[PDB]
């Protein structure tokens, strides 16, 4: 332990167990180890005192770093294995003070018990107040938030990006996203969120939203495709060529207007493009020239934002282009808060239309209360209590989970300090008619997230569309008209409905009606 | 339609507030819950002292854990009922949860004044490590916060390790929605 | 004691087999056995 | 159940392929019922 | 030459070593990429960590159903070469057996 | 090739043993968020066979402390098998014990 | 020594400098360059 | 990425305070204190201001 | 059964905002005045972009969003700028909508910030309030942001941009004489700025016979119009609105006849 | 047909038959200027 | 739209007889030819007969004068020089 | 793709009218008044001054559906008095109260400015 | 092989003959609407445009389908095809000229579908008889299904980005056959447990309890306002 703590012959990665009762003491090496640092402790002392405390605060300008410390032998890596002879102490302050003796031999301490969580689960405020499986939902739903991804998005051209207008950095944040970066590339928006229920059209997790935030850029976004296309000279004389056709030229062609695009068959940036256009124009030799083309999707409708023309691996012409779609928060559009609270928009209401506080302040979200009492998401609650104070007093809120310093009722004398109900609780007035809601509604600032499921790419209908070649069943063409499985559950719930007629309809004659000529003598058909 | 546009007056919100106890209430759980580990504790002195009797059809360990998780359970009840009393009228948890829209009494007690006890494949929080439940522990420490006892509500905040027991606990509540979901769908078929 | 129950049990009793996960019985007694925990 | 001092008549089994052995088709089918019953009902839900 | 091997980006054979944020920023990259993974026909690639069990320990676990009353297994590889594990178990058979 | 094939397609292995060539250990960078980047640059995949079929690996064993993020975790087939590192937790690299 | 009320500071300065050396992102890359 | 013009909330003209707040920070005011200089009394106001982040500025050290 | 005799009471007027206080009227009298004054008081806002060039890191509808919120100055302006829906000419005139130019081309080290101080009009009556100036697009060297825009008149019913109001403070009772809201717990909410209670009692006795009255206003102003200007033409709207409908339905009357 | 040198950023002139390749700078990545045609944006 | 509109009662199931199976097929003589085209057309006694249905979708079918959707396609046959037995 | 023109929440079409009255057979002397491209703003006040009328038994108003921009306006009086002459009569005590404020409230702005 | 085309879950077998994918049918994300009664269905207008109902040209409705057929399919409500006696199929926005748009008893309009029409509404997984009901077409403004708060329960149905599907019968026999068998209001009442599947739910239930009070009293202004959202109201405001 000594030579390891000294780094003289054994590196920090190594293990060293002793099995005291098994009389054995093993050494271990080798890759693939998972270990983490503790701060050490001897004689019921952390290792780590003042000095090393400001050299690290000095951490520049001095060359003083983790290194140092590793190296001082005040903190040590340890692994799963000698872990389980190790003594934790959760806090120095607590557990090895001069108190009731549970344990006088501890032999390190944690650095702090919120490094026990991911990076996902790390944004998550006040995690310690929330039921587990909402923050697990959390840190799946961080995933799907929009921000930045990267500050270089402009230069990059991926297959889909989000970009939301204005990225805020959460009111109330944990210590972890300083080293997150959350703070850099924010992912949402700080809201004024009323936990009410106003009109019904927040039930069942589902949002209302303030038509005039979504007008001023509340939740704004941008939407880049990228679309990818190569042509090459591949066969004795099956050549691709980028070019805009001619209605006569090619063997054959569409109704498409090719007017878009440019003499190099390639559409410009700034042009707005919608369904049935042309944005690459390609023609391959006919072993005439059939058209090749290639069009976008029917619902999207986005302006080419950037054309650009090189060679691929391949050393073939290929030209990349990406479309710009903007994208303004509407109904069936999904925001979830940083506690597993995910819902849909049911319906957008005007200022006017929005309850607001005595000041005029209208809630740019409101969420059903019966989101609440289920979930047992007390860390939202304690959120937007907590981004409240902060904006009332102008500095960032810490939510780090276990954090003494912090608690309700704090934060409530804090609120209170400010001319607000120490609970969070506001007078609101009803929009439509100016009368006082009976109910003071729970109102702050939360912050929420615009998830990239949009109802515009997820809506798709179907009716007398095309179908494949052998089935002559429907699949989708040049568009999301590939029609919907009716499975052999459907089949048995019509089965148990009764309606006979209508389970013919849907299983024969929409998928692939078919008449056939048989003999009545021989069954076998001619 | 005509409850909807009453609620237009009435109005309805959840808040800190509803979650809040009185202090006689905060004081009368963190007796009830002291008394709970002194009784645990007192159980564990019996049977370590070999004064435990096992109960017929049971053995030693059984016994003992089924006494400790009675005394558990009971604390928790009893603090979840405390909470339930203390509630007002006005309380929003209580207007939801009687009227039966959503949330539970034991929703109510978990956010008030206890969470309760962890447990995973119907036992309390088992040995991972060598005879501990974590290393914060001493070995053979079979008390209510070494085993897994949340004596925190999620109001309070549950402290490091219990916030770890309660994701262990979530955990096999996610994997049966899991094999619900995945599960369920085919005896209909099979029946069919 | 423990006993299969829900889907599982449902999912044997549609798939009959030879071997259950809990095998029991219900014994009940008529005589004084019954009323007499010694005898029983 | 042959067994002395046993009730003979109460006296069951969970084992639905025992009681075809033993009771009969018959006794299968009301053993199934109650069986499938127990579960339906174990968790207080009600089905016709 | 013998072939090429893609390369992680951020790491010490990366063209991106060592540089500042100013000449990621004039190289158009995003100082705040940590890099970690390979462009592989332009496609950014990420190696998942893949779990497995330790070699070259002795670990003695019981299987109710098999014949065997107790297995010791040992996964022995060699000290960083001959990748390919060979594993050896030594195992008590059960007593079921009359 | 060998290599470029391995980390394009994520059969890990020769392609034409991609019958027992491990899949999903390589798999696109998630760009949808820089957060999403950051848990997939440190997620852990649980294996699938006879040590899982042995022994579940869908639970939070408690040695996952500060090792395993106890929150983090697809939800559906994927749950309990796809992990993330903890914020302060490293793999050895290894070194020779000579 | 390290006291109580300068505790919270101390350790978050360690964590900070901890992520200063190491990164998010430095077990991928001492992989491949081991 | 950024100041947004209005406030989302009630619509105040909060696109013209950027620079005077990153002026009043560095002349050492708190963020609180440099917000009621700037007249931003509600709390909807001032969250535009103490939770922007100006990716604008980073967004043009990359050559056009 | 006939109109109440209303009475006003201004207590702060400055150029950003109006405080007052409307006595003997109805609540509804009063919420659809606020409403009208965020929603049917007509201003000038930039509803039409076109931008030649930009090559700054905002996308070219980014840019428009932004011009569009920023006010423009339409306090006289307004009233005779007709809508663009209702004039005769081919889709813009300077009869109903206001010429706008901008071209910044950043040729310095240093960032041009493109402010509304760039926004140039052909109109002098209808010019950007600030003219600190709202930020429209900080710019690199070698960028440059070229677009004409035409500003028409609109309401906040229609888009906010066309909203004048920064903020419309409205409250009535405010010591809760009339228990429109019931308080759990009286004590714990802090009084109102226009409570006439003893620092002893928290709400004012119930009355039962109790009508809403004396209705308390605080109307800010964007900028685009003066906050009286606002009221005024709020309720000038909402006159006029009324005045319409009894034309129709004095049209539909004599038909039914 | 107008393109801008991706690494330089020079305007260049390109038929379709010469390859695509910046005529003084050498880079091969060329991006399309943009369209003289003016699209209308409502500032909504 | 001559012929009425009548349901399968039944369904019978049985093995083709050859001779049935010969006179049915309209490959007169069998399939010989295992060229699909011999010059570039379709070709009578290849294996894509223009008898057996429809070749390209703007065509017909010889035998009965129907279009892709219209034509159900028709058998053909193969006489075995030897017999062979069916897996 | 099928967000509706926000006009249109304002403005009539061709062919749509205004206001339509309905007499209801359900009770006497009683009228249904249908607005279009109106909201609460007309609704409840003109609700508001018709309940002033001590001739008018029942004045009541709703938006069949938020995302439509019609309002209902329901209007029974006694039998002397017609519902129609009661939203007129409405109507001219709302005007002429607005007409009383805007004087009111130049007088004020006019003092106020003054001193 | 033929035998590998046969078997498998893809397979005609069981792939291709006992399910297949279906015409005149519709997916989006589901939303709270409590304006629509419980058998009403919110669809958006490009789902309304897009899918069509053939409707048999009648002295009846003659002059209703040639204005239809004159509005064509540019402009909702319209027409998307034409059907003679002759069976061949007419495509109105090719064909655009009046002089042939005559219609006649006999052809079929296959009309855009519009207010009023039945339509099956599912949720997958479809595992009762309420996982597919009936309801009536109300064209609404956006891009999603609508739904009363009350037939979530029967469906399990959340508005937290939930995606129904919509199938429009395309003959009157099917549409009586759903309007008769498998409407909501129908299937009020389980025949599972002889007790109704959907019920009172969150925001109405709470607030019914506190409405139901015995402390709740309401003024003559709240009166007349509730009384105006009764559709099964006599007009007789009670004594209070
Ligand atoms: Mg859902
Ligand atoms: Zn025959
Ligand atoms: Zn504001
Ligand atoms: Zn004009
Ligand atoms: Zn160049
Ligand atoms: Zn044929």
């Amino acid at each position: 332990r000594k030579l390891r703590r000294q780094m003289d012959i054994i590196v920090s990665e190594v293990s060293m167990i002793r099995d005291i009762r098994e009389r054995e003491i093993r050494i271990y090496t080798d890759a693939g180890r998972i270990c983490r640092p503790l701060l050490i402790v001897e004689k019921q002392k952390l290792l780590l005192k003042k000095r090393h405390i400001d050299q690290l605060k000095e951490r520049e300008y001095n060359n003083y770093s983790w290194q140092d410390l590793v190296a001082s032998g005040v903190v040590e890596y340890i692994d799963t294995l000698e872990e389980e002879t190790v003594m934790l102490a959760m806090t120095p302050d607590d557990l090895q003070e001069k108190e009731v003796a549970y344990c006088s031999t501890y032999t390190h301490c944690e650095i702090h018990p919120s490094m026990i969580l991911g990076v996902c689960a790390s944004i998550i405020p006040f995690p310690d107040h929330n039921q587990s499986p909402r923050n697990t939902y959390q840190s799946a739903m961080g995933k799907q938030a929009m921000g930045v991804y990267i500050t270089n998005f402009h230069v990059r051209m991926d297959t889909l990006a989000h970009v939301l207008y204005y990225p805020q950095k959460p009111l109330v944040t944990t210590r972890s996203m300083e080293y997150l970066r959350f703070r850099e590339l924010p992912a949402g928006i700080n809201s004024i969120v009323a936990i009410a229920s106003y009109t019904g059209y927040n039930q069942e997790d589902s949002v209302i939203m303030n038509r005039s935030a979504v007008d001023r850029g509340f939740f704004r976004s941008v939407f880049y495709r990228s679309y990818k296309e190569q042509e090459s000279k591949k066969g004795f004389d099956q050549e691709e060529v980028f070019e805009k056709p001619t209605r006569e030229t090619c063997q054959g062609m569409r109704h498409a207007i090719y007017d878009k695009l440019d003499d190099d068959g390639l559409i410009a940036p700034g042009v707005r493009v919608s369904g049935d256009d042309v944005i690459i124009g390609k023609t391959v030799t006919l072993p005439t020239k059939r058209d090749c083309s290639t069009f976008l999707r029917t619902s999207e409708t986005g302006i080419v934002d950037q054309v650009m023309v090189t060679l691929n691996q391949e050393g073939y012409k290929f030209c990349k282009i990406r479309v710009r779609s903007v994208r303004i928060p509407q109904i069936g559009d999904k925001f979830a808060s940083r506690h597993g609270q995910k819902g849909t928009c049911g319906i957008q209401y005007r200022q006017e239309d929005m309850p607001f506080t005595c000041e005029g302040i209208t809630p740019d979200i409101i969420i059903n209360p019966h989101a609440i009492p289920s979930r047992m998401t007390i860390g939202h609650l304690i959120e937007c209590l907590q981004g409240k104070v902060s904006a009332n007093k102008g500095e960032i809120g810490d939510a780090t989970p276990f954090n003494d310093a912090v608690n309700v009722q704090k934060i409530s004398n804090l609120l209170s300090d400010y001319g607000y109900h120490l609970r969070g609780n506001e007078v609101l007035y009803n929009g439509f008619t100016g009368r006082k809601i009976t109910s003071q509604i729970f109102i702050g600032p939360t912050y929420y997230q615009r998830l990239k499921h949009m109802v515009d790419d997820k809506i798709h209908s179907r009716a007398r569309g095309p179908i494949q070649i052998l089935n002559r069943q429907p699949m989708e063409g040049r568009s999301r008209d590939g029609g919907l499985r009716f499975g052999e559950m459907e089949r048995d719930c019509q089965i148990a409905h009764g309606a006979a007629q209508f389970l013919r309809e849907r299983l024969f004659e929409a998928s692939d009606p078919y008449q056939v000529h048989v003999c009545n003598l021989c069954g076998i058909m001619a | 339609t005509v409850i909807n546009n009453w609620l237009l007056i009435e109005g309805h919100t959840i808040g800190i507030g509803d979650s809040i106890a009185d202090s006689k209430t905060y004081q009368d759980i963190q007796n009830t819950i002291k008394k709970a580990k002194q009784d645990v504790i007192e159980v564990i002195e019996k049977a370590h002292n070999n004064e435990l009797e096992p109960t017929p059809g049971n053995t030693l360990r059984q016994t003992f854990e089924n006494q400790v998780n009675r005394i558990l359970n009971d604390a928790r009840d009893k603090t979840g009922s405390s909470a339930q009393k203390s509630l007002s009228e006005y309380n929003n948890f209580k207007s939801m949860v009687v009227s039966g829209a959503k949330g539970s009494k034991i929703n109510i007690s978990q956010v008030i004044a206890v969470v309760g006890q962890q447990n995973v494949e119907g036992k309390r929080i088992p040995f991972g490590f060598k005879h501990r439940t974590l290393p914060h522990f001493i070995k053979d420490d079979y008390g209510p916060e070494s085993r897994g006892f949340v004596e925190n509500s999620y109001l309070a905040g549950l402290t490091p390790t219990e916030f770890f027991f309660h994701a262990m606990g979530g955990r096999e509540g996610l994997i049966d929605t899991a094999v619900k979901t995945a599960e369920t769908g085919y005896i209909q078929r099979r029946l069919i | 004691k423990n006993v299969t129950l829900g889907v599982p049990r449902l999912k044997e009793l549609i798939n009959i087999s030879k071997k259950p996960k809990t095998p029991s019985l219900t014994v009940f007694l008529l005589g004084q056995s019954a009323r007499d925990a010694e005898r029983a | 159940l042959s067994e002395k001092d046993v009730d003979p008549v109460r006296t069951t089994s969970n084992d639905i392929v025992e009681i075809f052995t033993v009771l009969g088709i018959e006794a299968v089918r009301k053993a199934l019922e109650r069986e499938l019953y127990h579960v339906i009902s174990f968790d207080g839900s009600y089905v016709n | 030459f013998i072939g090429k091997i893609p390369i992680m980006l951020r790491s010490t054979y990366c063209l991106l070593n060592g540089l500042t944020d100013r000449d990621l920023c004039e190289l158009n990259e995003c100082p705040l990429d940590p890099g970690g993974y390979f462009i592989i026909n332009g496609s950014e690639k990420v190696l998942i960590a893949q779990e497995k069990m330790a070699t070259n320990t002795v670990y003695v676990f019981a299987k109710k159903d098999s014949k065997y009353a107790y297995t010791g297994e040992c996964r022995s590889c060699l000290e960083n070469s001959s990748r390919p594990t060979s594993t050896i178990w030594v195992s008590m058979l059960a007593r079921g057996g009359q | 090739d060998g290599l470029k094939y391995s980390l394009a397609t994520g059969n890990w292995g020769d392609q034409k043993k991609a019958h027992q060539a491990r899949a999903g250990v390589s798999q696109v960078l998630n760009r949808l968020t820089f957060a999403s980047t950051l848990s997939h640059l440190r997620r852990l995949n649980s294996p699938i066979g006879r040590d899982g079929k042995l022994a579940k690996p869908r639970q939070l064993h408690n040695t996952l402390w500060g090792m395993v993020c106890p929150a983090e975790t697809p939800e559906g087939h994927a749950v309990g098998l796809v992990k993330n590192l903890a914020l302060m937790a490293y793999i050895s690299v290894g070194s020779q014990p000579s | 020594e390290i006291t109580p009320d300068l505790w919270q500071e101390a350790c978050w300065i360690v964590i900070s400098s901890y992520f200063d050396e190491k990164g998010l992102v430095r077990q991928q890359l001492d992989s491949f360059d081991e | 990425m950024i100041i947004p013009v209005r406030c989302f909330t009630c619509g105040k003209i909060v696109g013209n305070k950027w620079e005077a707040y990153l002026g009043l920070l560095q002349a050492e005011y708190t963020e609180g204190d440099a917000l009621d200089a700037l007249g931003l009394k509600r709390y909807c106001c001032r969250r535009m201001l103490l939770a922007h982040v100006d990716l604008i500025e980073k967004l043009l050290n990359y050559a056009p | 059964p006939y109109a109440n005799q209303p009475t006003v009471r201004i207590t702060e007027l400055t150029d950003e905002n109006v405080k007052f206080i409307i006595e003997n009227t109805d609540l509804a009298v009063a919420n659809s005045i606020r409403r009208v004054f965020i929603a049917e008081v007509p201003i000038i806002a930039i509803d039409w972009v076109q931008i030649d060039a930009n090559s700054s890191v905002l996308h070219d509808e980014f840019i428009a969003h932004r011009l569009g919120l920023i006010p423009l100055t339409s306090d006289d302006i307004v009233d005779k700028l007709q809508y663009s829906r209702d004039c005769t000419c081919e889709e813009f005139c300077p009869e109903c909508s206001v010429e706008f130019t901008l071209d910044v081309r950043c040729n310095e080290d240093q960032t041009r910030h493109v402010t509304s101080r760039d926004l140039i009009s052909n109109s002098p009556r209808v010019i950007p309030v600030t003219s600190d100036d709202i930020l429209i697009v900080k710019l690199r060297k070698g960028q440059e942001l070229r677009l004409r825009a035409y500003a028409k008149k609109g309401f906040g019913k229609e888009h906010a941009k066309w909203n004048p109001t920064a903020g419309v403070a409205f409250e009535y009772d405010p010591d809760n004489a009339l228990r429109h809201t019931v308080y759990p717990k009286p004590e714990e909410w802090p009084k109102s700025e226009y409570s006439e209670l003893d620092e002893d009692e928290s709400q004012a006795p119930y009355d039962p016979n109790g009508k809403p009255e004396r209705f308390y206003y605080n109307v800010e102003s964007c900028g685009s119009l003066r906050p009286e200007t606002i009221v005024l033409s709020a309720l000038s709207g909402l006159k006029k609105k009324l005045s319409d409908l009894q034309t129709q339905l004095s049209h539909e009357i004599q038909s039914d006849v | 047909m107008i393109y801008i040198c991706g690494e330089c950023h020079t305007e260049n002139e390109i038929k379709s038959r010469d390859p695509i390749r910046c005529r003084e700078c050498g880079y091969r990545i060329m991006y399309k200027k943009r369209t003289k045609r003016l699209v209308v944006f409502d500032a909504r | 739209s001559a012929c009425p509109l009548r349901t399968i009662k039944r369904v019978q199931f049985g093995v083709l007889s050859p001779d049935e199976l010969k006179r049915m097929s309209v490959t007169e003589g069998g399939i010989k030819y295992p060229e699909t085209t011999e010059g570039g057309r379709p070709k009578l006694g290849g294996l894509m007969d223009p008898r057996q249905g429809v070749i390209e979708r703007t065509g017909r079918c010889q035998t009965c004068a129907g279009n892709m959707t219209e034509c159900p396609g028709h058998f053909g046959h193969i006489e075995l020089a030897k017999p062979v037995f069916h897996v | 793709m099928n967000a509706p023109p926000a006009f249109e929440s304002f403005l009539l079409f061709e062919g749509e009218k205004k206001i339509t009255i309905n007499k209801d057979t359900k009770v006497p002397n009683a009228c249904l008044f249908t607005i279009n491209k109106e909201d609460h703003t007309l609704g409840n006040i003109i609700k508001s001054q018709l309940l002033k009328d001590p001739q008018v038994l029942f004045a009541g108003y709703k938006v069949p559906h938020p995302l439509e921009h019609k309002i209902i306006i329901r209007v029974q009086t006694t039998p002397d008095y017609s519902p129609q002459e009661a939203f007129t009569n409405a109507i001219t005590d709302l005007i002429s109260e607005l007409s009383l404020l805007e004087e009111r409230f130049r007088v004020a702005i006019k003092d106020k400015q003054e001193g | 092989s033929l035998k590998q085309r046969l078997k498998g879950k893809e397979g005609r077998v069981r792939g291709n003959l006992m399910g297949k994918r279906v015409d005149f049918s519709a997916r989006t994300v589901i939303t709270p609407d409590p304006n629509l009664s419980i058998d009403q269905v919110g669809v958006p207008r490009s789902i309304a445009a897009n899918m069509t109902f053939a409707e048999i040209v009648t002295p009846f409705n003659i002059d209703r389908l040639q204005e239809l057929v004159r509005r064509g399919n540019s402009q909702y409500p319209g027409a998307k095809y034409i059907i003679r006696d002759n069976g061949d199929r007419i495509d109105l926005r090719f064909h655009p000229k009046p002089s042939d748009l005559h219609l006649q008893t006999g052809y079929k309009v296959e009309r855009h579908m519009c207010d009023g029409d039945i339509v099956i509404f599912n949720r997958q997984p479809t595992l009762h008889k309420m996982s597919m009901m009936g309801h009536r077409v109300r064209i609404l403004p956006w891009s999603t299904f609508r739904l009363n708060l009350s037939v979530t329960t029967p469906y399990n149905a959340d508005f937290d980005g939930d995606e129904m599907n919509l199938h429009l019968p395309q003959s009157l026999e099917t549409r009586a056959e759903i309007q008769e068998l498998a409407m909501v209001p129908r299937m009020i009442v389980t025949p599972q447990s002889n007790r109704p599947v959907m019920g009172i739910v969150q925001d109405t239930l709470t607030a019914v309890r506190k409405f139901t009070k015995r402390d709740v009293f309401l003024e003559r202004g709240e009166v007349m306002n509730l009384l105006m959202f009764l559709s099964t109201w006599d007009g007789k405001v009670p004594q209070p």
